[PDB]
């Protein structure tokens, strides 16, 4: 069986790993303004869909970080 | 080991 993350799974992963930095599903990779046809993806369709690797997570997450003791 | 290595590793890792 492929290993793909859908469901709890995929929101959990994000969840996990960005967190409280506010993790998005549609973000620009390519090219969003030469190109006219396009379809929509992001986490989903990439990792849903297609077998991802963990280290994208990371990319949703944004640059900010919360609170904590140091 | 290393979490970030499969979709599995994260669920164990998670849930543990």
């Amino acid at each position: 069986g492929p290993e793909t993350l859908c469901g709890a799974e995929l929101v959990d992963a994000l969840q996990f790993v960005c967190g409280d930095r506010g993790f998005y599903f549609n973000k620009p990779t390519g090219y969003g303004s030469s190109s006219r046809r396009a379809p929509q993806t992001g986490i989903v369709d990439e990792c849903c869909f297609r077998s991802c690797d963990l280290r994208r997570l990371e990319m949703y997450c944004a640059p900010l970080k919360p609170a904590k003791s140091a | 080991r290393n979490c970030f290595e499969s979709v599995a590793a994260l669920r164990r890792c998670m849930y543990g």
